[PDB]
């Protein structure tokens, strides 16, 4: 239940099935027996019941009782029930979202056109002071960057297979030349 | 989960809050007409007449296939209403159609002004229904 | 008489005695002389039945009555431990449990459909493209007609959007910021979805992935499509009549009342109109004949699911013998030491017939939808062709 | 018609006789039918319009006629070979089986009749645009 | 359930209580095995497993 | 209601399916159709070969030679065989690995009969 | 000068669309091949799980 498909337990068939139709639901069966077994009601070596119970046994097969008490116990009193080889909208899905919000962009965007123009109906002074500002700017971050050592970090550790979780055994927060 | 359902709440958001500006255009428009105009005023709302009555009829085929019964429901009585207004009362026209060759009377104007608060209460309440039943598909 | 069991040799003219046959009840049985000790002789029965009691007459009717009378010593055959039979022979405990099973056609590939082209995407997914196309076109419109920079009627914003969608831009494209948006995120749409359809269709080529259409027999009790069918006389037959479980009362009155009739008269004829179905007849048999015509040629039928009751094969011996006790021990020695298994790989799986990509061109049949769909909207031009040349000219 | 597995030179009917199926074109048989029945409508409006000149409606509406047979004629060499190739599909997997159907020449005659139509169906739409401007 | 030592030699279980006296009837799941078939009787098998 | 003669007709649809966009385009609904389906034709037909084709070098780049005796205990729609005398029948007769087990269980149950009889024989086979 | 701006940026933008496109057909074949467990057999090759 918690290794996540890695580790695959060879038990029984009918603890299989029991734990399969068991509250959580989320262990199942596979494939078929790997070999025959039988469970058999027993007697001592020399009683009395020994052929009425041979009788009942083979008696309650052909009826169907051993099946009707089957379904019962595994199956009815279990709490469960019981791929389509395609693209779903879970795998294009954000597609829909940036088609929707760039739709949602654009007109929020033909209001301010329209307002922004309908009072343009009723320079190089910009210009001079974003190209400088954009510059200053851009020399400051670039010139922080080059100095600055927290370009690339490098996190080297080991797995701990007990919850997956893991242990750092190296991290980083390295530069353009400085580790 | 992202479903057709829950896709068609989306895009039905992004168009009725279209519709709330032609609506909010058509308070705004006859509010002009008698404080102040005719073929100005004709022109500027019989333009977005058929625009206005054919998305709300994008969206009775779009609820039609998402099998969404419920919400095919509610906009039924605006549908026929819309289906009525468009064939009755046409009253000339020879053009595109609606609202205006010589309107000027209190019971025209007045029934322009039960449309323009009426048209914007009924989207309004669209706007936050479908913005109810978009949430609702998407987290269910 | 009967494979895998006891079978004549292919010279069995020249041979005479103990090797005249082969196969497992001749495997089994002298794995049976050995733990036990004595010296063999098998005797196939003359009657060729396996026992029954006769109805007034109370004479058996076979390796049970070869054994009740005198004329046997021990039965080494596929004889099911029932309780009619306990009650005047006695078995041992089984060698070989199994039970109802079904046996379908192997699962081809298809008849390719008529809209088969539209499967690397779902449909929920091709339904999302028209309307977001319709909802882009929209969209278009409204941005370009009001707040204009016009030419985006409506008439022409579903053109510009049609051929952003099949990848053939138009002698039209947007002029306004606005517009522009409009234009660019459907152009992202559509470049990821025409390469998801190029990517999973080049997935489907690939990797050739069949689907059994029923897979128990719920699955087969749930649907009217593929048919039923047992043998008219059999214990497999009366299994389904006299049972009242919840799904073979289902499973009887289907096949009791629908007809043509689904029963049949032989098991080699019921693997055949399996074969003669191409996937409409399941033929309910005793799990282990279904694995055995399964691996033999020709390769066309195979068991799904898991057995639908529970019997077993048994060593039948009289009732009170030396040989009783004995071959009982015999019988679950050779189960635990893996001897019933490893007998059971040989003649099954081993000494028999088949085993444990090509990627052919795409025929028509594959693509076959868009050339309906072609000319189906070639016809329809032509009709709104001539409804145009009506309504314009006359008027 | 069987030709050498057992040279049986009873030409079987179809309809009503008796391995493989060939009731497979039967889905096929109506498109060349309908396409010949479009097609002599045009020989019979385009020869008229050759007598009588001082119609042109004659001219186009044959042109009609001979492009839809073109159409009746893809849906027909269609829809049979997509029967054909689905039921070289029906056939179990072999190694000791060979299939291999081979299209003759009276399928090649069906295809170059549709290069005839279109081409005649496109030459009566210019014989119409000549003589509608010439009266 | 049921198994002999080798040092013993006597069952541990219901095979034991079936062998030495203290009881009539074992209804369980009771694997039909070799080693008890000698000591007890099984019937038929009740389930195949 | 032209730009559209035959020669055009015929030069659009090329720029249609070899996916070229062309200088002009249809302008009335009745022939926005023939240009719309026709789009969408060739958008499945080239999609389907590409992905036909690259279901082609898939497979065919699956292909492994046989480089172990394992590698041919696996396969077995190539064929063994083994001179019919001698010691290597009797190599993988009196056997007991896993791989030369399951190579001598085809090897005594095959027909046609994969034990050749002569060693010129079986190089002629090969 | 600006058809070589044009040039280079179409050979780009071939070249990311066509390895976008046989990439994702290479995660969708990939993830198609992996076929479950269903024996004893398939787990007895597969030695990851
Ligand atoms: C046609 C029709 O149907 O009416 C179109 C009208 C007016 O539009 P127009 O200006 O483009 O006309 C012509 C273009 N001119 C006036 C710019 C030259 O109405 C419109 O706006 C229709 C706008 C779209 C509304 C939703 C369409 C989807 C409906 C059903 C699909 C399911
Ligand atoms: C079944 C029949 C249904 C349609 C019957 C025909 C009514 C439309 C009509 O009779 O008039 C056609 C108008 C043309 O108008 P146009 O201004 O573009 O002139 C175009 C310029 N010339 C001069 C070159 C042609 O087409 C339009 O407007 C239609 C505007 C939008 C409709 C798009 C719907 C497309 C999807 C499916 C159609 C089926
Ligand atoms: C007119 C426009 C047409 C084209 C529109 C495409 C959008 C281009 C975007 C421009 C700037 C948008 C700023 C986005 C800010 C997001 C901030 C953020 O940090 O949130 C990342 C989000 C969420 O993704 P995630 O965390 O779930 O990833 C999985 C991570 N895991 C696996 C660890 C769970 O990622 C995202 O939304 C990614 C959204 C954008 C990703 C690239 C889209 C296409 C790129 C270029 C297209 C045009 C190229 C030139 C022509
Ligand atoms: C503006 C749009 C311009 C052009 C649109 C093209 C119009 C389509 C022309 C006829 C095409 C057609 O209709 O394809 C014939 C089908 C085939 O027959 P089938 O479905 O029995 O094949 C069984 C296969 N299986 C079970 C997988 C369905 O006939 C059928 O019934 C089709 C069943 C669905 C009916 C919708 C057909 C297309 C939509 C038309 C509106
Ligand atoms: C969705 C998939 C569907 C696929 C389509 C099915 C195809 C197969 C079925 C039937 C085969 C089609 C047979 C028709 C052959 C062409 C008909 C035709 O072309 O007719 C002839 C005339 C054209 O000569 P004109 O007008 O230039 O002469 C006027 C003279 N001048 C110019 C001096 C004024 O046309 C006229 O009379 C026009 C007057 C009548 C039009 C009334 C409005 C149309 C309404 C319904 C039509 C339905 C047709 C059946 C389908
Ligand atoms: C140009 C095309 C044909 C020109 C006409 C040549 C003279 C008329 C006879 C004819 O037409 O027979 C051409 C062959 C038929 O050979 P066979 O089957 O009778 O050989 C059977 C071997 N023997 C004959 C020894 C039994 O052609 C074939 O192979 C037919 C099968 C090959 C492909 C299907 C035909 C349609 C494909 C393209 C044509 C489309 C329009 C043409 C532009
Ligand atoms: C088969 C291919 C067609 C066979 C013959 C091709 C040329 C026919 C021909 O020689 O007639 C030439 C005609 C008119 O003669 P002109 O030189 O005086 O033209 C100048 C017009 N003026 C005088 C107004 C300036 O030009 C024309 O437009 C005739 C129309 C073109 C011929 C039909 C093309 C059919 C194409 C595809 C359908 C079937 C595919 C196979
Ligand atoms: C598998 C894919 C293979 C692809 C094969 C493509 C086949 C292409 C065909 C090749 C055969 C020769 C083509 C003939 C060359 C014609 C050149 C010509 O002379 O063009 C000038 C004429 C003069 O008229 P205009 O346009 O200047 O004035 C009217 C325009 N206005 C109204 C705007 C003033 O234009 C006209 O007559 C209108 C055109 C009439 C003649 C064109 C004949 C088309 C021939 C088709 C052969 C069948 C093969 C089909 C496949
Ligand atoms: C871009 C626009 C929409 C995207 C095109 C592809 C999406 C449509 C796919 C679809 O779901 O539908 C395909 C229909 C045929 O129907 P079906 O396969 O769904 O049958 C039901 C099938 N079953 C029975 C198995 C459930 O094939 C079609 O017609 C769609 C292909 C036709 C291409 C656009 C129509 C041409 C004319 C456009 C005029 C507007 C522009 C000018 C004004
Ligand atoms: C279409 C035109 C030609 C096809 C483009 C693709 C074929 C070129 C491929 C090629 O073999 O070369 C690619 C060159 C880089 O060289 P390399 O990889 O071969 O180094 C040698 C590599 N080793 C050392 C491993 C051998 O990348 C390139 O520049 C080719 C891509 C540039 C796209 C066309 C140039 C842009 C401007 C064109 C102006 C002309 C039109 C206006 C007048
Ligand atoms: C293509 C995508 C990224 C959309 C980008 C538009 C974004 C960045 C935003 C949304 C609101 C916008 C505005 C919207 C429209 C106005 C009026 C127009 O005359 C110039 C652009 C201008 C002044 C803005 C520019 C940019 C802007 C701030
Ligand atoms: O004791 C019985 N053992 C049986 C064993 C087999 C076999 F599986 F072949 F071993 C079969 N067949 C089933 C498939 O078709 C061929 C014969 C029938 C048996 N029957 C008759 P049924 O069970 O009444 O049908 C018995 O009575
Ligand atoms: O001692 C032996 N030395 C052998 C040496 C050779 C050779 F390599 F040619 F020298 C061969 N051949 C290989 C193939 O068949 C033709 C001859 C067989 C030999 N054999 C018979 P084996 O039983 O098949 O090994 C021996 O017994």
């Amino acid at each position: 239940r918690k290794s996540k498909g890695k580790y695959a337990y060879l038990l029984e068939s009918t603890m299989n099935e029991y734990i399969e139709q068991r509250k959580p639901c989320d262990t199942m069966k596979v494939g078929g027996n790997l070999d025959s077994k039988g469970y058999g009601i027993a007697t001592p070596k020399g009683s009395s019941l020994g052929t009425p119970v041979n009788l009942a046994v083979l008696k309650l097969s052909e009826q169907g009782v051993l099946d009707k008490l089957k379904n019962k116990w595994w199956y009815d009193k279990g709490e469960c029930g019981a791929k389509t080889s395609a693209l779903s909208l879970s795998n294009v899905a954000g597609v829909f979202y940036i088609l929707v919000g760039g739709l949602g962009l654009a007109m929020l965007v033909a209001l301010i056109e329209f307002c922004y123009k309908s009072r343009a109906e009723a320079g190089r002074k910009a210009l001079t002071l974003l190209s400088s500002v954009f510059a200053v700017c851009g020399l400051g971050l670039l010139g922080i960057a080059v100095s600055t050592d927290y370009w690339l970090y490098l996190e080297e550790g080991i797995i701990l297979p007990q919850n997956q979780s893991t242990e750092v055994k190296m991290s980083l927060h390295s530069g353009l030349w400085r580790v | 989960a992202f479903t057709f359902a829950a896709f068609c709440y989306m895009l039905t958001l992004v168009l009725c809050a279209s519709l709330i500006f032609f609506v909010i255009w058509h308070i705004i428009a006859f509010d002009e007409l008698r404080t102040d105009n005719i073929e100005r005023i004709c022109c500027l709302l019989r333009k977005l007449v058929v625009p206005e009555y054919s998305i709300h009829g994008l969206f009775c085929l779009m609820f039609l296939c998402a099998a969404e019964w419920v919400t095919l429901g509610l906009n039924i009585p605006l549908l026929f209403y819309h289906l009525w207004r468009y064939f009755h009362r046409p009253a000339d026209g020879s053009e595109v159609m609606y609202d205006a060759v010589s309107i000027m009377n209190a019971d025209i104007l007045n029934y322009c002004q039960k449309e323009s608060w009426c048209k914007l209460a009924f989207y309004l309440l669209s706007f936050f229904y479908y913005l109810y039943s978009m949430v609702y598909t998407l987290v269910s | 008489l009967e494979s895998p069991y006891v079978m004549m040799k292919k010279n069995h003219e020249m041979l005479e005695g103990n090797e005249r046959y082969e196969g497992y009840c001749v495997d089994l049985a002298a794995e049976i002389a050995k733990h036990c000790g004595f010296k063999y002789k098998l005797t196939i029965v003359g009657d060729g039945k396996y026992g029954a009691r006769d109805a007034d007459t109370k004479i058996w009717n076979g390796m049970v009555g070869e054994l009740v009378y005198g004329k046997a010593d021990i039965a080494i055959a596929p004889l099911t431990i029932t309780l009619v039979r306990e009650e005047v022979i006695d078995f041992s405990k089984p060698f070989m449990s199994l039970g109802i099973s079904i046996m379908i056609k192997k699962p081809q590939k298809s008849k390719p459909g008529v809209f088969s082209f539209l499967d690397p995407l779902a449909y929920e997914i091709w339904m999302c493209i028209v309307f977001a196309y319709i909802g882009v076109s929209v969209v278009l419109f409204l941005v370009s007609r009001f707040s204009p920079y016009n030419e985006f009627g409506i008439f022409n914003s579903l053109w510009f959007s049609l051929g952003a969608f099949m990848q053939q831009g138009c002698d039209i494209s947007p002029r306004s910021l606005s517009g522009r948006i409009v234009g660019g995120v459907w152009w992202f749409f559509t470049l990821i979805i025409i390469s998801s359809y190029t990517a999973n269709l080049a997935a489907f080529l690939t990797v050739e992935r069949m689907v059994s259409p029923i897979e128990s027999a719920e699955d087969l009790s749930k649907q009217t499509e593929i048919a039923y069918g047992t043998l008219d006389s059999g214990s497999t037959k009366e299994f389904f009549r006299r049972s009242k479980i919840a799904v073979f009362d289902k499973m009887w009155t289907y096949m009791r009342s629908a007809e043509p009739s689904v029963f049949v008269r032989t098991t080699a004829e019921g693997v055949a109109r399996v074969r003669k179905s191409k996937g409409k007849y399941a033929y309910l048999l005793e799990s282990t004949m279904n694995e055995y015509i399964e691996q033999r040629k020709p390769c066309d039928t195979m068991k799904v699911g898991g057995n639908l009751d529970s019997k077993g094969y048994g060593i039948a011996t009289p009732k009170g013998s030396s040989l009783g006790t004995p071959v009982n021990l015999a019988v679950l020695k050779l189960s635990e030491q893996g001897v019933l298994d490893k007998l059971k790989n040989k003649w099954w799986y081993d000494k028999g017939e088949c085993g444990a990509e090509k990627t052919s061109a795409l025929s028509l049949s594959n693509v076959a939808g868009v050339f309906y769909i072609l000319v189906g909207g070639l016809g329809l031009a032509m009709l709104v062709a001539l409804i145009e040349f009506c309504y314009k000219s006359r008027a | 018609c069987f030709l050498a597995g057992e040279e049986r030179g009873r030409c079987f009917t179809i309809e009503y006789v008796m391995v493989n199926v060939l009731k497979m074109i039967r889905s096929a048989t109506p498109f060349p039918l309908v396409s010949l029945f479009f097609m002599f409508i045009g020989f019979i409006l385009s020869n008229i319009g050759h007598i009588r000149p001082h119609r042109t409606i004659l001219a186009f509406v044959s042109g009609i006629f001979f492009i839809l047979s073109g159409l009746s004629l893809v849906v027909g060499l269609v829809l049979y070979i997509s029967s054909i190739n689905d039921e070289m599909l029906n056939r179990t997997k072999d190694a000791e089986t060979y299939f291999n159907y081979k299209y003759g020449w009276s399928f090649a005659f069906a295809a170059i009749s549709f290069l005839l139509t279109e081409s005649a169906g496109v030459m009566s739409v210019y014989l119409f645009m000549k003589r509608y401007t010439a009266e």
